RNA sequence: CGGCCCCCUGGACGAAGACUGACGCUCAGGUGCGAAAGCGUGGGGAGCAAACAGGAUUAGAUACCCUGGUAGUCCACGCCGUAAACGAUGUCGACUUGGAGGUUGUGCCCUUGAGGCGUGGCUUCCGGAGCUAACGCGUUAAGUCGACCGCCUGGGGAGUAC
């Protein structure tokens, strides 16, 4: 049941925080493609996505951390 | 009318908590003197009983052969298992050249006239059933005839 | 005899599912609907009469003819349709080694025979209550595996089988003898042991009583001739 | 890889039609292209040894190329190789 | 011949997949397996209790006709998925009906709210509703005579979700998931919901618009570790369960039944 | 790459038989026509069709008696590794004369025994039985 | 895993929460993961195994499923 | 071969077309690449840790366990050329029943929805015929064949001596 296949996204946006922060933890990790049911070649994207949100300070890259 | 040849008869342990329980397996194998054989192998405590049962065997599960008067048809080869075997049709006279098991199972098939090897292991069960399907396996001229959709002179 | 109208209204056409399915029915298989393979009932219909007409043959020389069903929903209707033309049948699970090894199951027929005699023709009564329990234990189960085929006496001269896959020893058993085997082949089976294969569902109820039905006409229709 | 246009210009030159591209000639015009390409890279990075095995393989089919022109027709090759001022 | 071809194809035109086409014949009853045949590869093994209507004994006799369901093909050996949703579909219809005339009209007896709506029953199947639903403005079903007699005005459905409140009394008055899964949150809001399949650590109830909720092994009765789910509750029910926890992340809501 | 389309032939015929194939095709080329025809003309297989002008793709029809197939062996004996060609005294007997040596001679592409007739050997292409 | 306990909650209720919350993020599994080194040879067969034992599991049990067991 | 970014760069696959026209396959010698450890010169050195030291354990404990700990691991440029370098399965091509997936394209179809029907590439598991000493392999063959190469000929002595 993924999500960017049904939207039909050409590619995964790392400045769409909202976005991302349904896929990352409630401790900043990023969640499995078999809970949110993600398709294998969009996770990949938005994994990738959350790692360049986190180098801009956008995500964090964990709770604690400050 | 039937002939029945003993090939074999070899002694079978199976380790128990006391010690070796030993038994017997008899091969043997059965035929009419024409086409029909059949090979069986038995096993009991004694000798004698499991040779019996071998006999039993042999005499039920036949198989059908065609044989060109005393000889076979044309040169067979023959697999099972590790024992792989070559026979050869041959002229009157000639006699059963063939080793061991497999002599004996020609000999009951009413084959009187053979040049065969025996190849590869010479296990006599395996031996003897490799002969058993090279014999079933040979197609005779009027089988073969049927076959291909021909008369008996234009394969000649 | 059977028509193909009513064959379609029963559910014949319909057979297993396509991820269960064997290679060797596909000439027997029409095409898959909704995911679901179909028999094809232009070629189950020819082979259908050949088979009747085959038993009927065999009828008519005083053929034993043994019904195998023992999938537990068409228990109750093949027993029925061995009891209309007075034939033998195996509606519980089949003893391996029914009819290969015979002489044994011979003598546990027998054994059925005497209690059954014990039961009813004696009329003593007057036995220990637990060991009267345990014998008429030993009857049930004796009449539930071995009642239709009691009196059949030897072998039978034909086979009919309502399901190839399920009742596959039995079938062995029969190409190991010899004996003609009459199966209900549906798309998940396989074909090869038996001789007068018959394409159809061996699942539903409605179909398996149809096919019943017939071959039993055609046993009385032998028995007459 | 070779830039597109840079590809389209060498197919003009050598190709006798300029759609044709799979002329040997032409093909060989473009592995030599490539080749001088891929010199100055690997000048630099000596230890990209994975990006050399694809050079390598370019190479040995050029010469391939070059081996099949010869059988076939002479003047033609010895014309390929004065253009392209390749040794053998 | 293409007899048979025409005769396929005309079957494929007289059929169709969900429960939709009032076919199956009940061919036997047993307490407690109704069995039909509705055109299929095999005949169904129908529950007696997705067959009794509202007090507890059945209604159909052989011949009887429902439809049942499809798109799912053969377990190992038999076919469907049960009638008893069929009937969703129907009150469904009836729902949408209002749309037409902006005004579906039948009985409603909403006496409370498990979570914020009261709870509105038409016919055999009882739904849940949003708190507002349940009264047309501030009167509360409360005061008014224990599980009486309205009709249901609709006040608020989810259209995806299937959660519908509606309006008694007051006759005159006339992805997808996971973004926004602050609804059912806050920490108890109480759902009504169909268990799917029981792992014999959990029980796997999940009705509301493409989610998950497990109600595991702990809670379930009152009693903790001997229970065994199956044995206690059902296969296949619409139950009590409301939420006791959301992860919007590691999609785990994990709501609870000992309440 | 392919080496011998002949042997290639014969492996592909040899699979029909086992699998109960009724037909097998292939890309077509004399010489495997000439065998083909040759087959049929010894009843090994119900008949051969080629098929296309650019690119002709043999179809040959195989042949099952009683269940079983008919070709119960089909060996190649000249190969492109180890060519075989045989004087007409030293052209052999295939199943002592119950199967078939097709062979390639100066007057075309015959059985064994044909070549024997004619008074002419060649080169063996391979055994039917 | 970080927690504030809300206005009018038990004590016993925020440390079960926590407990919850502990356990979703797989810390303590975690720690316990990275106490020794596990060769990179070891990780992949600890994987492959598991995987294997995985699907076993899934497959095969499901076929005797099918037969009954009395 | 695993954070993210950029620059240079090799291969793979698909979609249609268009072109070249057997240019192909395999390969003794030859050439290159080739984990880890190891070597050389120059850097670096947090953690880990051969060696080493102490503390235990023990009959002993030149080990396992504990506390420390140096080469080394890291970088640059050279050398080494071996590993259960394994799928213990040479490369290339053709042919022979099926099922359940994964991944990555792509054509059509009302995408009426996460779908429906195909068609390509790579890939995991199960299993048929056949094969196999059996175990098992099974369209990714260990099946049926062809082309080329490599290699084996009882165990030890020995992959050692010269």
């Amino acid at each position: 049941f993924c999500r960017f296949t049904a939207e039909g996204v050409q590619e995964i946006d790392y400045k769409d925080i909202a976005t991302l922060k349904n896929y990352i933890t409630e401790s900043g990790k990023i969640v499995p493609s078999r809970i949110t049911g993600t398709r294998a070649k969009y996770q990949r994207q938005l994994a990738r996505a959350i790692k360049r949100a986190r180098y801009l300070s956008l995500l964090p890259y964990t709770d604690r951390h400050q | 009318e039937l002939q029945e040849k003993l090939i074999a008869v070899n002694r079978v342990s199976k380790t128990v908590k006391g010690g070796r329980i030993f038994s017997f397996t008899a091969l043997t194998v059965v035929g009419d003197g024409n086409g029909r054989v059949g090979f069986g192998y038995g096993k009991a405590r004694e000798v004698p009983a499991a040779i019996q049962k071998a006999m039993e065997k042999a005499r039920r599960n036949m198989i059908n052969v065609a044989l060109n008067n005393g000889t076979l048809q044309h040169p067979v080869k023959g697999v099972h298992t590790g024992s792989r075997v070559f026979m050869q049709p041959a002229s009157e006279g000639t006699g059963i050249i063939a080793g061991g098991a497999m002599r004996a199972v020609l000999e009951v098939a009413g084959v009187h006239n053979v040049l065969a090897k025996a190849y590869g292991s010479t296990n006599p069960i395996n031996v003897v059933r490799a002969t058993i399907d090279g014999l079933e396996n040979m197609n005779s001229p009027e089988m073969v005839a049927a076959k291909r959709g021909k008369s008996v002179e234009e394969i000649l | 005899t059977v028509s193909m109208r009513d064959m379609l209204k029963a559910g014949v056409h319909f057979g297993h599912q396509t991820r269960y399915w064997n290679p060797k029915m596909k000439p027997f298989i029409f095409g898959a609907r909704n995911k679901v393979h179909i028999i094809n009932l232009e070629k189950t219909v020819p082979m259908f009469n050949e088979a009747l007409a085959e038993l009927n043959k065999i009828a008519s020389r005083k053929g034993k003819i043994l019904f195998v069903g023992t999938k537990r929903a068409a228990s109750e209707a093949v027993k029925d349709a061995a009891l209309s033309c007075d034939q033998f049948f195996v509606n519980h699970r089949w003893l391996g080694g029914m009819l290969t090894n015979w002489k044994t199951v011979r003598q546990s027929i027998k054994r059925l025979k005497d209690l059954e005699t014990q039961s009813q023709d004696g009329t003593f009564d007057k036995l220990t209550k637990k060991e009267a329990l345990m014998r008429t234990r030993e009857l049930e189960k004796l009449e539930n595996s071995l009642g239709g085929i009691k009196d059949m006496g030897g072998l039978p001269d034909a086979l009919f089988v309502i399901d190839a896959d399920h009742e596959h020893i039995a079938i062995k058993e029969a190409n190991n003898l010899g004996i003609p085997v009459f199966a209900i082949v549906d798309t998940n089976s396989d074909p090869d042991g038996v001789d007068f294969v018959i394409p159809g569902n061996d699942d539903a109820i409605r179909a398996v009583t149809l096919y019943l039905g017939a071959v039993a006409a055609t046993v009385r229709e032998g028995r007459s001739q | 890889s070779l830039s597109t246009e840079a590809t389209a210009k060498i197919v003009s030159e050598f190709g006798r039609d300029a759609n044709d591209t799979g002329s040997t000639e032409v093909q060989v015009a473009l592995l030599t292209a490539q080749i001088n390409h891929l010199q100055g890279h690997f000048a630099e990075h000596k230890k990209d040894h994975h990006s050399r095995r694809g050079l390598l393989r370019m190479v040995s089919q050029r010469r391939k190329l070059l081996d099949y022109l010869k059988r076939k027709d002479v003047a033609r090759y010895t014309q390929l190789i004065e253009r392209l001022g390749l040794r053998r | 011949e293409s007899f048979a071809q025409l005769f396929e194809e005309s079957l494929k035109e007289i059929e169709t997949r969900p429960g939709s086409i009032v076919r199956g014949v009940v061919v036997a009853i047993d307490k407690d397996v109704v069995l039909v045949d509705a055109g299929l590869k095999s005949e169904s093994a129908i529950p007696a209790e997705q067959f009794k209507n509202a007090q507890g004994e059945l209604e159909i006799q052989v011949g009887d006709e429902v439809d049942v369901a499809l798109d799912a093909v053969e377990d190992g050996f038999g076919e469907t998925l049960l009638s008893r949703e069929k009937a969703k579909r129907h009150e469904a219809w009836i729902t949408l009906e209002k749309a037409y005339e902006d005004a579906e009209t039948v009985t409603g007896v909403i006496n409370g709210k498990v979570k914020g709506g009261f709870t509105v029953e038409l016919n055999g199947i009882r739904a849940f509703l949003p708190g507002s639903l349940v009264d047309v403005r501030p009167v509360r079903d409360t005061l008014h005579l224990e599980g009486k007699e309205l009709e249901f005005k609709v006040i608020k459905l989810d259209q995806k979700r299937n959660n519908v409140v509606v309006s008694r009394r007051a006759v005159i008055e006339s992805e997808d998931p996971w973004v926004a899964i602050a609804k059912r949150y806050p920490e108890g809001t109480k759902l009504t919901g169909r268990v799917t399949n029981l792992t014999d650590y959990g029980c796997f109830v999940e009705i509301e618009e493409g989610v998950e909720g497990l109600v595991h092994v702990s809670e379930m009765d009152w009693t903790n570790k001997n229970i065994h789910p199956s044995k206690v509750v059902n296969v296949g029910d619409v139950v009590e369960v409301m939420v006791l926890d959301i992860d919007e992340e590691r999609r785990r809501i994990s709501l609870g039944l000992k309440q | 790459s392919m080496q011998d389309p002949i042997a290639d032939m014969l492996t592909r015929i040899r699979n029909g038989q086992a699998a109960n194939k009724a037909a097998v095709t292939m890309p077509s080329s004399k010489l495997k026509v000439a065998i083909a025809n040759v087959l049929k003309e010894e009843g090994f297989i119900e008949d051969f069709k080629v098929e296309g002008d650019t690119k002709p793709e043999l179809e040959l029809t195989l042949k099952y008696f009683q269940g079983k197939a008919v070709v119960e062996s089909i060996q190649r004996v000249s190969r492109p590794g180890l060519r075989i060609y045989k004087r007409k005294d030293e052209l052999p007997k295939v199943m002592a004369g119950l199967g078939i040596a097709v062979v390639s001679t100066s007057k075309g592409v015959m059985t064994d025994r044909a070549a024997r007739q004619a008074g002419l050997g060649g080169e063996i292409i391979c055994y039917v039985a | 895993p970080v927690i504030k306990v809300r206005e009018n909650e038990p004590f016993d209720v925020a440390l079960r929460r926590f407990k919850r919350s502990c356990e979703k993020a797989g810390v303590l599994a975690e720690v316990r993961r990275r106490e020794f080194y596990e060769k990179p040879t070891t990780e992949r067969k600890r994987a492959k195994a598991s995987a294997v034992k995985r699907h076993a599991k899934k497959l095969a049990r499901e076929n005797a499923r099918r037969t009954r067991l009395y």
